[PDB]
RNA sequence: AGACCUGAAAUCAGGCGAGGUUACCCGCUGAACUUAAGCAUAUUAUUAAGCGGAGGAGAAGAAAAUAACUAUGAUUCCCUUAGUAACGGCGAGUGAACCGGGAUCAGCUCAAAGUGGAAAUCAACUGCUCUGUUGACUUGUAGCCUCGAGAGGCGUUACCAGUGGAAGCGCAGGGUUAAGUUUCUUGGGAAAGAACAUCAUAGAGGGUGAGAAUCCCGUCCUUCCCCUGCGUUUUUUGUUCCACGUACGGUACGCUUUUAUAGAGUCGCGUUCAUCGGGAUUUGAGCGCAAAAUGUGUGGUAGGUUUCACAUAAAGCUAAGUACUGGCGCGAGACCGAUAGCAAACAAGUACCGUGAGGGAAAGAUGAAAAGUUCUUUGGAAAGAGAGUUAAAAGUGCCUGAAAUUGCUGAAAAGGAAGCGAUUGGGACCUUGAUUCCAAGAAGUGCCGCCGGUUUGCCAUCUAUCCCUUUGCCUUCUCUCUCUCACCAGGUUUAGGCUUUGUCUUGAUGUAUUUCCGGUUCAUCUUUUUGGAGAGGUCAGCAUCAGCU
RNA sequence: UUGAAACACGGACCAAGGAGUCUAACAUAUGUGCGAGUACGGGUUUUACUCCUGUAUGCGCAAUGAAAGUGAAGUAGGGAGAUUUUGCUUUGCCAUUCUUCGCACCUACGACCGACCACGAUCUCUGAGAGAGGUUUGAGUUGGAGCAUAUCUGUUAGG
RNA sequence: AAAUCGUUCGUCAAACUUGGGUAUAGGGGCGAAAGACUAAUCGAACCAUCUAGUAGCUGGUUUCUUCCGAAGUUUCUCUCA
RNA sequence: AGCAAUGAGUAGGAAGACGUGGGGAUUGUGACGAAGCGUUCGGCGUAAGCCUGCGUGGAACAGUCUCUAGUGCAGAUCUUGGUGGUAGUAGCAAAUAUUCAAAUGAGAACUUUGAAGACUGAAGUGGAGAAGGGUUCCAUGUGAACAGCAAUUGGACAUGGGUUAGCCGGUCCUAAGCGACAGCUUAACUGCGUAUACAGUACCUCGUUUCGCGAAAGGGAAUCGGGUUAAUA
RNA sequence: AAAUUUUCAGCAAUGGAUGUCUUGGCUCGCGCAACGAUGAAGGACGCAGCGAACUGCGAAACGCAAUGUGAAUUGCAGAAUUCAGUGAAUCAUCAGAUUUCUGAACGCAAAUGGCACCUUGGGGUAUUCUCCUUGGUACGUCUGUUUCAGUGUCUUU
């Protein structure tokens, strides 16, 4: 819109999803914040990682939380702690989250994630 | 258009009278797809597939296509077309000119406050019941997922940030006064849209289209506007002054 | 041969591996850089 | 008509006519970027088109003549790098056609603002223009800054004598019928 | 014995060619089906197939040109000329060019002379930041010259090499940007509904458990800005800014004098064959003949005599506009929606057939999530049956699940077909104290009135411009064969600020009226339950008439 | 097909797919615009839309000859309608009763222009031309209607 | 079984039978000659293309009502479907 | 609205309607259930068709005025797909032939082992090679399908394993013939191709054939005995 | 009256139409100029911890180096270190490497890993021997070089 090399055709933007190299799709899978975080790092969003507290807020298990397990880029799916269920026969499997209905209670920090959030907060 | 020798790329032949099928042209060999059968066959051409060269376009002529958007403009006037073809509840005059102050008007915030000020608020919100539907039929797999309604039409001498404001509304259009097109103007052949114009384009329209009643119309070279068969546009005055009554007959029955 | 069409369709570049030319638009597209390597910030 | 020969390999259709309007456009302007003070094209002559039936008018020609820059007193050699064309095979046979062109080359010379290579100024090569220099505009574009207008109107007359006495129908109809019997006559004559 | 000349060799030293791709481009070669209602010339067609060669474009190109005018002025492309001139068993059919209006614009250099006080030139190998040693070359390499003149002769003026720095543009790979997940109802799930907020230079598009501007990626800002690296203004697909420079050379210009002078088995002609709209030859080719120097070529009818005009062939380079079903990378769509659209939405030029050239398919959809049915029980096992997962089995070629066809159950009918039309009947099965009117009671509803706030203004007045009626103009436009004419002025057309003149509205008077809450409660009518008065519907019988009989 | 229940041919059943289309050149008809006129580029722009515009050209405004060339006075009859006046239910009804003007259009005949044929007073005599013709001839003329666009139908070329 | 099976029958040391290698290709080959054979294809193979070749000749040609409603005859035609 | 007269129809012409896929405008329906589908719940229209109850279904669709078309099927020995009657029918009949017991197995006319009885009858249905095939060879295992009945069997299916050379062949030679050199043709594609300067660092003296392909039956260096593995000698 | 045949409905079967979807096609427009003796296009055979194909790759073989991003991949297995990091990834980018046997295909060949010669470096009575090992040897054509041939034209020792 208002930009030749941006299209409004559904194929291709369907296409660009789906297709996903797996270094695009990290952005792709963000979730925002806690209304404490916002006040702190003043960012909206953050792109998810395996080591994370979370809090679910849409679907069947809203306001349960946890750590943040396994993040499964090939399905755009998040597994937590506890929120699981049993198969037939007594045996737990973790359910798959999409990670734009979670949101996220605590981060973890390293050098790069840190020095993410004030690369992000020079415009807020 | 379908591409030239959809169908026909194939080395089929007629097997023909003798062998109990028949005579259209089948596919040689031994596949499943050997022996198989035109315009009428599974994997054949269109009858008449369709060329590029189809004509597409038309010339209107000049004089007609000016005629035309003088008489949608005079639809603008007169709230029997406006209301007949929108929501007039709370707009307190047609045509509804406002100063050249809206010029410089650049945030979407101010343009808003504005129509509800003049009153345009129950038609800029049947465009927003109509925002949300997925339009019937199979255009919404080809870009045309939906089907608004068509709002207030902004029409203005120059741009000073106008054109930020009010495009993001939804379904509210601008249009420069020099390049009056008819499309916007009498959407769906139908006359009568509520406009909003600016000060200075309201007084340019005379410089523009000219006198009415010989001499032409300036900027339009040559040009004049159109004269009705009549003068006066009704019958019910005329056929029923006294000049015509008097005259007339004392009517009858069966 | 230009009698067959289908014929050229089934044998033509692009229909193998394409090992030279595959790497090609992206090395023009650099206008053949050489000699040299990605510097370390 | 005539659709005989295997004609659908060869329809042009003008789908791009739009698009082809807007890359010469295009091209226009990125030229005029790399100009922006100098004017584009180059200074053309007036011109009578050939023959009888466009005798009437005058366009635009080619180029100027090695005669016509010789009055002015450019040399055919430079005149380029001002922009103006040269055309050394158009003759001048008549001297209003001469005039017309000098008078134009030298309205143009008349414009013509020339800046200095720096740093000092030099003369000729019209002139180095000082650090006086009065505001040029832009490329203006040459054909539009000094256009070619059928210049009409006719000075109303007295009628004369010997005006309603000649016989106008047959003063031509004599020079028809004499250039046919040229040789004609000689015999006769002889 | 030594100079050349010619021809070999080498796994010698260092280089260049070959083959591939098809959309567009260059050159050869070359049909027939078909049309003519037959057919042979003609047409298809100077096309397809065949054989060569390229490039980002190619070819074409600065007149041995058009013209016959007041003349034009490389080439290409568009529009027009023009379905014209012309060709044609003058049948069928075929068919350009000049002028004109546009895109785009750019010009030039070899041979023919002149270093002859002196090969000034070029390559290879080696050597410092441009010397040396071999060779090429006088059977001609530099400089000069290219008809627009050129060359000497004379005479003057004026020009021509650049370094600095700041900014900035282009290309590639990265990086950062607004606003709700707020309450209630439905549901497996809210992205749906209702109410209350917010952002908007962003309400393109997509994702997420159903229609998401505010949950997420994006979109606007953005041809921005910020890193990293290339290229660039000097080498610009035509020139950017100031600052400061110069003449050993070389090039212009003015006057005058002039003959050093311009491409050969080529031009041209005769014939033969092809080609063209080109016709007593448009262009080409073979063979034979074979030129000229005040010459030669062209001037659309063969030929001769006499003039005139236009060009300077037989050597060469050159960007732009133009073309583009291929390659590479983007953006769209009044297109198709799995018998469609490419042959191919999937391990498709695949499976498979042919000795081979070649031929060439079918095949998309469980669910939001595999939670893909453990466990008891029968059986050799496959499966079945309980139970279980799910919103549902939707139960693995699993969304919806038509018809043909098949089994059962129920319902009828049937003496060498059945169906069908029209008309009744039979059996299954479906379907119907109206409308109201008068009291009393409850549940609705809440008009006017009466206040505060708010908005319309019947009618009587006063008055504006619309419009035309010109007036006194003035200003800015516009048109005009209106004037000495180069400029001002004058008419014509518009707008504006002003003017004299005779049923779409302002400002005061307040018939009337809306909206707004607190009311101040009251009318009203609605449905209903209790009496009171009142019955429609349908099918008939008899009667009286009006028409036909 | 003159003639089909036919001892004429196609058809076992069901689903889905399947045949007057597109381009060009004309033509009549009709709708819309302007009317002696009428309708490749450039300039704008949010960029295939829209809007504006200079110079030509198209077809039309004049035809006629192979060509050189040359190149245009109405009248009468019937007629729409109006006007003046005579018959009938009345301030409205239809007359042809009137003389007044008579549109379009048809019928009859002219004049003028080009071609062909045949003359010619007189001049500035390769020519011009008063004047006057002709069982000849034109797709001529007689105070011009066309141009652009839309759709149908027809003819023709192309699958 | 797209040429087979049964009984019968022809010739059997030669102008005999036969494997592999090699030569001849489409208006061409090869032929003790039948127009035979040339990959189940032959009075001109097969594959692709020109090609959707042409057809005065067959067969088809998809909704409803409403109103009007034919001709198989004239002349010319390589015209008599 | 009134009055009167009229009403057949193939080929053909014209007029007004009905329906389908998309575009523009407008009015709406929908997870409390859209589209489609089924139906003796039904209704309206002369008719094309339209409306609608109930059931299934699970995500989008419709009315109105216009624009547009790949727009309506019973037929084409039409095309592709699916399914019948025929029908539990034709048929499974050449090559002389099987039988009894026990073992294995869910199950035995058909597997294996024994005992009988037959056939082939060394120009064999035996033992070895070539062409052609390509893992079919060998072992262990087995739910389907395939082996025109059956199947515990298998050239089927699955997981493993297996081919050892101086002497056996290829390799080397030349045959009919075939590729290229020198050149010669042709625009090339091709076609022809026997023409040519092709030993005793240094010193001599000889010098006519041009390179290669072409035989797993022609020519040709050399091998035999016994043993051995689930499958090689 | 059963049974059978036919008809109508209900349920089941068979079959895959209709409807709704769509990372595919088709068409138009706009940009860009980049294959090959430095071995191309195309072919053959290989390579994954557990792969047949399709994509990728070449004994460095679903990859290695560099740069950027900064924690996965995933059917299972394992590796866990690779976790405030000189670093996860069927990631992006790609400027450095590898690149078997072939193919214009180039020592001769070719239904053959066939048959030669020269050459580097090493291994086992030898200068001639066999072996492993490195890299070569096709055709046309230009400039230069070296060695020649010719009673070609000339001088002449």
């Amino acid at each position: 819109k208002f930009s030749s090399q941006v299209s409004s055709s559904r194929r291709k933007s369907r296409k660009a999803h789906f297709s996903a190299p797996s270094s695009v799709r990290r952005k792709i899978m963000t979730a925002p914040l806690c209304k404490e975080l916002r006040k702190k790092y003043n960012v909206r969003s953050l792109p998810i990682r395996k080591d994370d507290e979370v809090m679910v807020v849409r679907g069947h298990h809203h306001d349960r939380e946890g750590k943040v397990t396994k993040v499964y880029r090939k399905k755009w799916v998040i597994h937590i702690e506890r929120v699981t269920r049993d198969k037939a026969n007594g045996e737990t499997v973790t359910i798959g989250i999409h990670p734009s209905k979670v949101v996220i209670t605590k981060a973890k920090l390293d050098k790069d994630r840190k020095a993410l959030l004030e690369r992000k907060s020079r415009a807020t | 258009g379908v591409a030239p020798n959809a169908g026909y790329q194939t080395s089929a032949e007629s097997w023909g009278t003798g062998r109990a099928v028949s005579r259209i042209p089948r596919v040689p060999g031994g596949t499943h797809r050997a022996g198989q059968a035109g315009n009428m066959c599974r994997g054949g051409g269109m009858f008449a597939p369709n060329k590029t060269w189809r004509r597409w376009h038309r010339k209107v002529n000049v004089t007609q296509k000016r005629h035309a958007v003088a008489s949608a403009v005079a639809a603008t006037g007169l709230p029997a077309l406006v209301m007949a073809r929108h929501r007039i509840d709370e707009v307190p005059e047609l045509p509804l000119v406002v100063s050249e102050k809206l010029e410089k008007v650049s945030k979407t915030r101010e343009a808003v406050k504005i129509l509800e000020t003049l009153g345009c608020t129950a038609e800029l919100e049947r465009v927003r019941a109509s925002a949300k539907k997925l339009r019937a039929g199979k255009g919404k797999m080809r870009g045309r997922r939906t089907h608004m309604r068509r709002g207030p039409l902004v029409v203005y001498a120059e741009d000073n940030g106008v054109t930020r404001a009010f495009r993001n509304i939804p379904g509210v259009e601008l249009c420069k006064v020099d390049s009056l097109n008819l499309l916007q103007l009498a959407p769906g052949g139908a006359l009568g849209r509520f406009c909003l114009y600016t000060a200075s384009a309201f007084k340019r329209l005379q410089l523009l289209f000219g006198r009415h009643t010989t001499g032409t119309a300036q900027l339009k070279k040559g040009y004049h506007l159109p004269r009705a068969l009549m003068s006066n546009a009704d019958l019910s005055r005329i056929v029923n002054s006294e000049e015509i009554q008097r005259v007339v007959r004392p009517a009858r029955v069966a | 041969y230009n009698w067959s069409e289908k014929a050229k369709r089934r044998h033509t570049t692009g229909t193998g591996r394409c090992r030279h030319l595959k790497d090609m638009p992206r090395r023009a597209k650099n206008n053949f850089r050489e000699g040299t390597k990605a510097t370390p910030v | 008509v005539h659709l005989h020969k295997w004609w659908q390999r060869y329809v042009k259709t003008w789908f791009n006519q739009p698009g082809r309007k807007q890359s010469r456009r295009l091209r226009r302007q990125e030229k005029a970027a790399k100009l922006g003070v100098v004017p584009s094209g180059l200074l053309r002559p007036i011109v009578h088109p050939p023959t009888q039936r466009y005798n009437l008018k005058v366009r635009a020609g080619r180029g100027f003549t090695l005669e016509e820059l010789k009055s002015v007193g450019l040399s055919p050699r430079v005149a380029l790098s001002i922009g103006v064309a040269v055309d050394h095979r158009r003759r001048n046979r008549s001297a209003e056609s001469l005039n017309a062109n000098v008078t134009r080359l030298k309205a143009y010379l008349a414009k013509l603002v020339l800046f200095q290579r720096g740093s000092k100024a030099k003369k000729g090569l019209p002139a180095d223009t000082p650090k006086s220099q009065i505001q040029n505009v832009k490329h203006v574009k040459i054909s539009t800054a000094m256009p070619i207008k059928a210049s009409k109107r006719c000075k109303p007359r007295a009628i004369t004598a010997e005006e309603q006495k000649f016989m106008a129908y047959a003063t031509l109809r004599k020079a028809l019928r004499d250039c046919k019997n040229v040789g004609k006559h000689e015999k006769k004559l002889a």
